[PDB]
């Protein structure tokens, strides 16, 4: 659920 | 603050827009030289139409300036600058001068001093053949090896035509930014016109692409 | 899952030194190209300004995108400022403008050769001082859900302190809600299904006009060749950044016990994803360099 | 020929025939001329923006 | 003793102008005028610019009120500019393109214009129609018209192509007298203040006096090695300023009849233009075709200043008559004002 | 040099009358042109003007809006167009062409004129001295005007013309720019002021220099007139 920021913590400023 | 001169600042406008109408309209036309020895009248005429001669025509909607200078009889070092911004130069040559009194040897020479003439480095140039009829007469009695010691080849005009093209465009030095467009002059119309129409057109296309980075 | 998400070392210090190259490239073709342009007057006509334009924007998106891109992987974190704001915005109006004024090159260059007339100018066009504003300011103004769709949070990840920067799982105006689901259908229908319908539809519409005589066809023949791989790099370069975002929104679920695993290869994707696209800034001065002999004298000088 | 030869000899003899003045003496002209009228040049002595018709 | 003896005859007579001027020659020009304080560092400011022109401007002249300017171009306009509020007072359509020259009547009331062809034509500006009309044709000439210059409202001189030079009545319209002395192409033409002789530059190396009464060379001067096109007159008309295209601007005396200094530079190798003086002399500016126009002091010969405003290069500048401003022109289309 | 005026002539008060001006032996294209009316009994009034280019058009305070002013280049006319006049404006017109730049002669021709009749601030005013005065041959007459503010414009031109107008024909120009003569004009003609007052001077005068002095104004653009000084021989 709310896990998939960790997934934004190491993708590119896009 | 002003009286008279917001009057005098408006003829100014009104003078710059005419210039300005002016230019877009020199800039519309294209301009040719007409550069050779001695043979160039009939290649006028057939262009349908003391100092310099400016003639003025359009063909396929497009205008044609056009300029004689070969009757200036002048140093031609000191006022070449002024054709620096021609889209081509029409050179025409005399076929037959080969058989009269080392012609072709001068037709090199002046090819030779404008084509690597650092004003005309980014200018083509047309190459125009005249005598046609008059060299198919008489390249079969003469010898084309009289002005062409090197040359050994059969005694035909599509050899010698073609040695003759091997020469011309070898004294280019800079075979890539110049473009030479050669041709064989006819008697009948309708066609030559159309070699430098098309002429033309490929010059402006290329500049078109050069200033667009394609070259 | 039981795969949890880990860039691993291997394919790290790789893209370290792969964005590097391209910062370094970046760097002296886009200096020397806008350089030449500003030093040179004559070099200041319709077609040579919108390069100069698209030029500046890849001055752009390799100063304020990648320098960033490649701190964030070796960091793993986000403590440089709360500006984040701007970094997506500028970042993306950057983009804005180096995809949209590649279809305006295409513009000029379809004019250079369908009117082998009109084309005469005595100096800058009036449509392209008009262009060269208009292409500015629709880039900016279309990037603006970007700008304040973006803010801190923190979150707790196993006793640790992280602030992650996104866009806002839930948005109080309704239009921006609507982005944050059409995020992955604008940023590719705009930014790649528009070049690709109007730029290779020009570029088509040359070979059909320019083409359909030793030294005409062979010359012709070069100029088609080498416009058509301008738009095949351009496609092939911001393709896997434009791929790993669609994967998201297709084939990504939340039930699956492998989403960890399924974005270990979307994460990687979008790290060479950028370091491909920022290269497509870096291919028009180096096209500039293979083609047009008329800069050959600009570059040695 | 004999024309193009004959009137270059007497044009340079008639040039030849003229007198001449040191160059001392237009030196020292050509340098009273120059400091009489140097009050008077804007270009060797910059002129004051007020009496300067062409100042912005 | 048939061709010969005039090659003896010319020989010799040589010899003895080069002796006499040689023994002449007690003190050169640097030698003396070192007692003179440097001028110092010249610099200049663009105060207006011209942007009229859509061509490559090849000569301008300067008024007798030192306002109004006329400038020339190869898109075949000649425009009256007001350098004091920048507008343009007229524009002359001409019938020929390609210009090489043109020059502002003393009295203002008409101006010449003429180029490639072998007419530099003469339009009067305070016609009672209120337009710009030719006035008289001078087509005379065989050769490229380079250079012709007002002498009086009724009295022009014109330089072209071929080795002649003519002066004109305005009311017939044709060659009162010709003159025929350079060997070469004549370039440039320079009128002295007291309006009664003048001296001109050829290809050949060569500056020539004449004199408009009379009708013959006073005098020769050949210290150059490479084709001429700028030369101007002093102020006092004693002497006179020669450019060439080896990057040497010389002075030569009408005393003398020598050569009295030779200003150059090693980092100069392009030729020069178009030369003018200013008021008192003691300036000397000259166009150089390196996209950059140069000052030079006629005593001392350095380096006063530069004036590298201009993108292509200074195919002209000219002085006012009272020295106030100077104005220059470019194949950038562009004239600036430097003072 | 011809301009050659028709449509004048007795008009009812409130309705509509165009009158039109052909200029000939001119670039009527490149010169601005001028309507101004003379009262039967008083002197003479501006009206209108229009540019070279049809770019800037001006009106006089009394027939601001009222008037219409246009250039046919083409057909070479100038069309002014009066409605709903008053009996105020009954008046012979005038058309004068002008040219405006360095050196120029501004209202240098004057139009023969129409008559027109009908059935019954921010101004700078031209206080002159007088009237009248009498003259008579081989002796030099000088007349005296003045201007409410100064004519000494920042570009050291002082914006004053004096018009001469004989009895029965048109006014013709005489001094412009209060420094200058225009051509035609006899060199006895002389200007001089400090930029208030002026003096206009004449140096024996002839049977033909009989008329009437008019003084005009350029440094705003009210174009004000003078009463006239009327000349007895």
């Amino acid at each position: 659920d709310e896990e998939a920021v960790y997934f934004a913590h190491l993708d590119i400023i896009w | 603050l002003s009286a008279e001169d917001k009057a005098a600042v408006e003829r100014s406008k009104m003078i710059d827009r005419n210039l300005r109408e002016d230019g877009e309209k020199a800039a519309r036309e294209v301009k040719l030289l007409l550069l050779g020895a001695g043979g160039k009248s009939t290649i006028v005429k057939q262009m349908k139409i003391t100092g310099i001669v400016e003639t003025h025509f359009t063909f396929k909607d497009l205008h044609f300036k056009m300029f004689d200078v070969g009757a200036q009889r002048s140093e031609r070092k000191k006022w070449i600058h002024c054709f620096e911004g021609v889209t081509a130069i029409i050179f025409c040559v005399a076929l037959s001068d080969y058989d009269l009194v080392n012609r072709m040897h001068e037709s090199m020479k002046l090819f030779d001093s404008i084509c690597n003439n650092k004003w005309f480095t980014d200018t083509s140039i047309i190459l125009f053949l005249n005598k046609k009829d008059l060299f198919e007469e008489k390249i079969k009695k003469s010898p084309l090896t009289i002005c062409y010691p090197e040359y050994a080849g059969s005694n035909t005009y599509e050899e010698a035509a073609a040695y003759i093209q091997c020469q011309f465009e070898d004294l280019n030095k800079r075979k890539d930014t110049k473009e030479i467009y050669t041709h064989f002059t006819c008697s009948t119309d309708t066609k030559n016109v159309q070699f430098v129409f098309d002429a033309v057109t490929d010059v402006i296309i290329k500049n078109n692409l050069k200033d667009c980075g394609l070259f | 899952c039981q795969g949890p998400i880990e860039i691993k070392e291997t394919f790290k210090y790789i893209n370290t030194v792969v964005s590097c190259l391209v910062f370094v490239l970046g760097i002296i073709g886009n200096s020397t190209l806008l350089r030449i342009i500003y030093k040179n007057k004559c070099m200041r006509n319709g077609p040579n300004i919108l390069i100069a334009s698209l030029a500046l924007g890849d001055l752009l998106h390799i100063v304020i995108d990648i320098p960033i891109n490649v701190y964030k992987l070796l960091a793993e974190d986000w403590p440089f400022g709360a500006m984040c704001k701007l970094v997506p915005f500028i970042q993306k109006a950057s983009v804005g403008i180096t995809v949209l004024s590649l279809c305006a090159l295409s513009i000029d260059r379809y004019r250079a050769v369908a009117s082998w007339s009109r084309i005469k100018g005595i100096g800058v066009p009036k449509w392209t001082a008009v262009e060269i504003v208009l292409i500015w300011v629709v880039s900016v103004v279309l990037a603006v859900p970007e700008a304040i769709g973006f803010d801190i949070i923190t979150m707790d990840y196993k006793g640790s302190y992280l602030r992650i920067c996104l866009l806002h799982p839930v948005q109080k105006t309704a239009f921006m809600q609507f982005y944050k689901t059409a995020k992955d259908w604008w940023l590719f229908s705009f930014y790649f299904c528009l070049p690709l319908a109007i730029t290779a539809f020009f570029y088509t519409l040359m070979t059909c006009e320019m083409l359909r005589l030793n030294d005409h066809l062979k010359q012709r023949r070069e100029v088609a060749k080498t416009v058509f791989c301008l738009v095949l790099v351009f496609a092939l370069c911001w393709l896997p950044l434009h791929l790993s975002r669609i994967l998201k929104l297709t084939l990504y679920n939340q039930n699956d016990p492998n989403r960890c695993e399924l974005l270990s290869f979307l994460l990687v994707l979008d790290y060479i994803g950028i370091n491909m696209a920022s290269l497509n800034s870096c291919i028009n001065p180096i096209a500039l360099y293979l083609v047009s002999k008329r800069f050959k004298n600009c570059f040695k000088s | 020929s004999i024309a193009q030869a004959r009137k270059l000899v007497e044009q340079l003899k008639m040039e030849a025939n003229i007198d001449r003045i040191k160059v001392s003496k237009a030196a020292a002209d050509l340098m009273a001329y120059c400091e009489a009228h140097a009050k008077e040049d804007p270009l060797l002595t910059p002129v004051p923006a007020s009496e300067n018709p062409f100042r912005e | 003793s048939e061709l010969d003896q005039l090659r003896q005859e010319a020989e010799q007579l040589k010899n003895q102008i080069r002796d006499a001027r040689k023994a002449c020659a007690d003190a050169t020009l640097s030698q003396i005028t070192n007692n003179i304080d440097p001028v110092g560092r010249i610099q200049m400011r663009t105060r207006r610019t011209l942007r009229g022109h859509l061509a490559k401007i090849y000569a301008m002249h300067w008024g007798t009120d030192s306002r109004l300017l006329v400038s020339a171009s190869q898109d075949g306009k000649l425009i009256i500019w007001d350098s004091y509020t920048t507008n343009k007072v007229h524009a002359i359509p001409l019938r020929s393109s390609w210009v090489m020259t043109c020059a502002y009547a003393p009295s203002g009331n008409y101006v010449a214009c003429g180029g490639l062809d072998n007419i530099c034509s003469i339009y009067n500006l305070k016609t009672r129609e209120g337009n710009v009309r030719v006035s008289r044709e001078l087509a005379g000439h065989t050769g490229y018209l380079s250079c012709c210059r007002f002498l009086d409202d009724n009295q022009i001189v014109t330089s072209s192509g071929d080795t002649t030079c003519a002066l004109w009545d305005i009311e017939t319209g044709q060659q009162t007298t010709t003159f025929t002395g350079h060997t070469g192409d004549v370039m440039s033409l320079s009128l002295a203040p007291d309006t009664r002789l003048f001296v001109s530059g050829a290809c050949d190396a060569s500056a020539k006096l004449w004199d408009v009464r009379e009708g013959m060379c006073r005098q020769t001067f050949t210290g150059h090695e490479s084709d001429i096109n700028a030369i101007c007159f002093f102020p006092n008309g004693n002497a006179f300023a020669t450019g060439s295209d080896d990057a040497t601007c010389r002075l030569f005396d009408l005393r003398a009849d020598q050569e009295l200094m030779t200003y150059s530079h090693d980092n100069i190798i392009c030729g020069i233009t178009s030369v003018s003086f200013s008021k008192s002399g003691r300036l000397l500016l000259a166009g150089y075709d390196d996209f950059n126009c140069n000052v030079w002091d006629a005593l001392k010969a350095d380096r006063a200043g530069v004036l590298a405003g201009h993108d292509n290069r200074v195919s002209c500048l000219g002085v006012t008559d009272d020295g106030m401003a100077v104005a220059t022109g470019s194949w950038d289309s562009f004239l600036k004002i430097w003072n | 040099v011809q301009l050659v005026e028709s449509g004048g002539g007795l008009v009812q008060p409130g309705g509509s009358r165009k009158l039109s001006c052909s200029a000939s032996g001119f670039a009527f294209s490149s010169f601005g042109m001028h309507w101004v009316r003379q009262a039967p009994e008083k002197g003479l009034e501006w009206v209108a003007y229009i540019s070279s280019g049809s770019g800037t058009i001006y009106y006089a305070d009394t027939v601001k809006g009222r008037f219409t002013i246009s250039r046919d280049d083409p057909k070479n006319t100038l069309f002014l167009q009066m409605t709903s006049l008053r009996s105020e404006d009954t008046a012979m017109y005038y058309c004068v062409r002008s040219i405006y730049y360095y050196g120029s002669s501004p209202f240098d021709f004057w139009g023969q004129g129409t008559t027109l009749t009908v059935s019954a601030s921010a101004d700078i005013v031209m206080t002159q001295a007088t009237s009248s005065v009498p003259v008579t041959p081989g002796e030099s007459v000088s007349i005296s005007c003045r201007s409410s503010k100064s004519l000494l414009h920042s570009n050291g031109n002082t914006y004053l013309y004096w018009f001469l107008q004989r009895p029965g024909q048109s006014p013709q120009l005489l001094i412009y720019r209060m420094s200058n003569l225009a051509s035609g004009v006899p060199d006895r003609f002389s200007g001089s002021g400090s930029g208030t007052a002026f003096t206009l001077t004449i140096s024996r005068l002839e049977a033909e220099d009989v008329g009437v002095y008019y003084c005009m104004q350029h440094l705003e653009y009210p174009l004000t007139f003078g009463a006239g000084t009327k000349l007895e021989l």
